[PDB]
């Protein structure tokens, strides 16, 4: 026998099986959606089973069971929470075989039983998603979970719900426990702060990848003007009140490299890996000030981290080591920047924000600019 | 009541083990394909695509565990889902995730099949299954000859599987990758919580030779050393070869060593302070200092 | 006082060998065989008749079926001792936890696997005491030295012991020598087992009966061993998974 020859035909038909089943895998995890979409439909109708299951009964009883096994099983814990996401996605197409795995699996199952996206973020909301979510975030000590609570309450804003905004205000207001919320996120907000420091102090860490989850999460609450969550976000009215919004430019300041980084340094900073955090961090900013919300505008422009250069010198500088690679992003970094400072004046009648943004925004440089990215055009690469 | 969840919780064990047996059927099912395919090709190219058409249709069946082709037990399924015994809606839970993902689970078993061709390997799988067997037959009777002939065999067991465990880097990962496929660990792990009397030279000498082979059977190893890590529980003893089997366990071992629990690391000063037997528990915390 | 013993043997679910064997090597003492009821099978095609000691050590005989239904009948002496010998096999079915061997080489000389048989299929008997001896034989005979867990799932496969089409009939048969071995000890205790779930499935409330609650607790316990211990081959599981989920 060769042994040899057999060890190596057995790993390349297992190569073959795994490339080939990969369709059929994603479909029939897919189908599971479904079934937990309709369960009444595997029970005859009239029955009790089946009017638990229509009244949603399911969905509340699993979101309850799934924040009473936080600390039993993580693991399930965690299946539960991407189950939810993947129940909030929208549908995707897995390949003509696929498809029809799926469709013979929903006939099996069910014999024949943004606007949906929209409606099952409610539904889930009813069941108590929100309130689940909040939970987890303020009691959990498993990075996993705290990672798959951030994951689903995007997923339950995403789009810019209001009545999932107007769950999550009710939800900090009323309840006791808001209080340990913000703090839990203050708290990861500064840990990633010291760690940005300590890397840019040595020359990308966990602390400093779930920023952009959290700061995507921050944007979705506040998004479509909501002011009251955008007030909220500044002062709770508890007895210790946590500002993320100067935490979010405190971050955008020492991710850029502070006053060094104003000074014209800002291309070492900034390179292809941070890139996206930081156009997040100026998306946060905007979405916090448009609307307007003045007192927010106020507190991002007379802040002491004197954070407005650092948006000055965006627009102003050229970031010499990412511009030569990957210009597109550079132009979104601009586009960002300037619409951040855009917000920051959008009803303000007095001088007092023009004055402090052209104290470091002067007037040659602004239209000099200007005139290169107008002529940038001719040079222009296919991109968004 | 208790008794119909009780009941309920074994029934769903019960499933969980012929879900096993069934997916034990499906591996045997896509090896033999792969032997009939090979054999056909060599009598001494591989038509791949008939093999993937088997597998996709195996997943089709009499394999079904209800004749309404899974209906049936995903209703059940989400009806004891829906009651309020915890650890019955846990394991409905279980099935119900594994039960969409039974693809997933072939191939990811499958992958770690492990084909004795080999004479060398088919004699040493022979001798370690033999070694085994006797091993656990006498360990389970403890009470009848512990304090005979049992001591020396028992013995001789211990020292030609510690000669098995094989030397050399590749030989030493593919016996203890046989070891751990034979479940040797688990019969160790029994002996040792086997009840003895302190006066006894012999069942020290015993208890000495199975922590040399559990040491043997962990180094260098990771995932042997998650298996071992998996029963710490029985290692947090006043002893000096506890100590040492601890220590084989962490050694060079960042993700245990990292991750290493509060009490653990307090139980080896505990001991230093009130005991201060020898350089045991020095040593073993030194290893776990460094790791990688 | 029985009971109490009982909750001694064990803790939580985990039998102490410690404190079984001091149970054992007092309560199954010679000294102290006036304290147990003692059993036998006569020819009288048999018949179990239990003889006890009574407080004036007064011996008195009597057939299980007598107890059985004297005490339906509404007799008190009759409750008292079936309650008697249903909590001393409870306590003999805990002594014998996790394979104590030496409760169990006495217990089964005492009580075989054809006595035990015969009480639990027996439906003229109260179903508390089927359930006991169901207990009993799941804690004495089935889980003894021959039997041995089995891994479903074997990672480990001889490239000469692969046949060249596998179907279930020829997978389940590479090892029913070993079935057939033990069958021939326990297929009255499987059929039985069989039959009971089939009743039970067959009844439209399987979970009506509070009595009947702990035989069918007690038979699907022995099921779940039996099944783990590798009793069944894949079409007889495949052939109870309609039965179970039925239930
Ligand atoms: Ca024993």
């Amino acid at each position: 026998w060769d042994y040899k020859n057999i060890i190596e035909k057995l790993q390349d038909i297992i190569t073959a099986l795994e490339e080939r089943l990969k369709p059929l895998v994603q479909a029939e995890l897919s189908v599971l959606v479904d079934v937990l979409h309709w369960p009444e439909l595997l029970f005859l109708e009239g029955s009790e089973a089946y009017q638990r299951c229509e009244s949603g009964g399911f969905l509340s009883k699993l979101i309850q069971h799934t924040k009473d096994l936080m600390e039993s099983e993580e693991k399930l814990c965690i299946k539960v929470l991407r189950t939810l996401q993947q129940m909030l996605l929208k549908k995707t197409k897995y390949g003509d075989r696929g498809n029809q795995l799926r469709k013979m699996l929903l006939q099996n199952y069910l014999q024949n039983r943004w606007s949906a996206i929209a409606a099952t973020q409610c539904r889930l909301d009813k069941e108590g998603a929100t309130k689940l979510v909040c939970d987890l975030i303020t009691s959990t000590k498993n990075e996993k979970i705290f990672q798959e609570s951030i994951g689903l309450a995007i997923h339950l804003l995403d789009g810019g719900n209001t009545e999932i905004q107007k769950s999550f205000h009710n939800l900090m207001m009323s309840d006791k426990k808001s209080e340990r919320f913000f703090k839990v996120l203050h708290d990861r907000m500064k840990r990633a702060q010291q760690e940005t420091k300590s890397t840019v102090a040595v020359n990308m860490g966990t602390s400093v990848l779930i920023m952009q989850p959290i700061l995507r999460f921050l944007q979705l609450l506040c998004e479509n003007h909501n002011r009251d969550l955008q007030n909220f976000l500044r002062c709770q009215n508890n007895k210790t009140n946590y500002n993320l919004v100067c935490e979010t430019l405190q971050f955008l300041d020492i991710m850029c490299g502070s006053t060094t980084g104003g000074l014209g340094l800002l291309g070492l900073y900034i390179n292809e890996d941070n890139v996206g955090l930081v156009i997040q961090t100026l998306e946060t900013l905007t979405e916090y000030c448009q609307g307007p919300c003045h007192e927010n505008q106020t507190c991002i422009v007379t802040h002491e981290s004197n954070g407005i250069d650092i948006i000055t010198a965006l627009i102003l500088n050229d970031i010499s080591p990412l511009c030569k690679y990957r210009m597109d992003l550079v132009l979104q970094l601009k586009d960002n920047a300037s619409k951040l400072l855009l917000a920051l004046m959008e009803s303000r009648h007095d001088s007092e924000n023009a004055e402090r943004i052209l104290i470091s925004l002067r007037p040659q440089e602004l239209v000099d600019v200007i005139k290169k990215a107008y002529l940038q055009e001719e040079e222009r690469e296919n991109s968004e | 009541d208790i008794v119909v969840m009780e009941t309920k919780l074994k029934i769903l064990e019960i499933l969980q083990f012929i879900l096993n047996v069934r997916l034990d059927y499906r591996i045997s099912y896509l090896l033999s394909v792969f032997k009939k395919e090979f054999v056909e090709v060599f009598p001494m190219n591989m038509n791949l695509d008939r093999i993937g058409e088997q597998a996709e249709a195996m997943f089709g069946s009499m394999l079904e565990v209800d004749d309404e082709g899974g209906r049936m037990f995903l209703r059940v399924l989400i009806h004891l889902t829906m009651h309020d015994y915890a650890p019955l809606v846990s394991g409905a839970l279980q099935l119900l995730f594994k039960h969409f993902s039974q693809r997933q689970e072939a191939m990811h078993t499958f992958k770690q099949v492990q084909l004795l061709i080999s004479a060398q390997d088919v004699e040493n799988y022979k001798v370690i299954k033999s070694e085994l067997d006797r091993l656990r037959t006498m360990v389970e009777k403890s009470e009848l000859w512990v304090d005979s002939e049992n001591y020396q065999i028992v013995k001789g067991i211990l020292e030609r599987l510690n000669k098995m465990c094989g030397v050399g880097e590749q030989m030493r990962k593919k016996q203890q990758r046989l070891l751990k496929n034979m479940d040797a660990h688990k019969v160790m792990l029994d002996l040792l919580q086997i009840p003895y009397d302190k006066g006894d030279a012999k069942m020290m000498e015993i208890l000495r030779y199975t922590h040399q082979f559990l040491q043997k059977f962990c180094a260098g190893n990771p995932g042997n050393q998650a298996l071992l890590h998996k029963h710490l529980h029985l290692f947090l003893t006043p002893g000096l070869l506890e100590a040492e089997t601890m220590q084989h366990i962490f050694l060079n071992n960042y993700q245990l060593c990292s991750e290493i629990s509060e009490p653990v690391l307090q139980h080896f000063v505990h001991l230093l302070a009130t005991h201060g037997r020898h350089v045991q528990y020095l040593d073993f915390l030194h290893t776990v200092i460094k790791a990688e | 006082f029985l009971d109490y013993l009982s909750d001694l043997c064990v803790s939580n679910h985990i039998a102490i060998p410690v404190t079984q064997e001091l149970i054992c090597k007092c309560v199954l003492d010679p000294k102290n065989s006036d304290i147990l009821i003692r059993t036998e099978l006569r020819p009288v095609e048999e018949e179990v008749w239990l003889t006890w000691t009574d407080k004036n050590n007064e011996h008195h005989e009597k057939s299980v079926r007598q107890l059985a239904q004297e005490a339906r009948a509404g007799n008190a002496h009759d409750e008292n001792v079936l309650s008697y010998y249903r909590y001393q096999l409870k306590l003999f079915a805990r002594m014998c936890l996790d394979r104590q061997y030496l409760a169990i080489d006495e217990i089964s000389q005492q009580l075989g696997v054809d006595l035990i048989f015969l009480c639990m299929a027996d439906e003229m008997l109260p179903f508390d005491l089927r359930a006991s001896f169901c207990h009993l034989m799941l804690h004495v005979h089935v889980d003894r030295d021959p039997q041995e867990l089995v891994t479903p799932v074997k990672f480990a496969r001889l490239w000469t012991e692969i046949p060249t089409a596998i179907t279930i009939k020829d997978y389940d048969s590479n090892l029913n020598a070993s079935r057939d071995d033990k069958k021939n000890k326990f297929a009255n205790t499987m059929e039985f087992v069989e039959d009971y779930l089939n009743n039970v499935v067959s009844e439209a409330v399987p979970f009506a009966n509070e009595e009947k609650n702990k035989l069918t607790f007690e038979v699907v316990s022995l099921a779940h061993n039996l099944i783990y211990f590798g009793f069944y081959s894949f079409s007889e599981l495949l052939r109870l998974t309609r039965t179970l989920l039925g239930i």
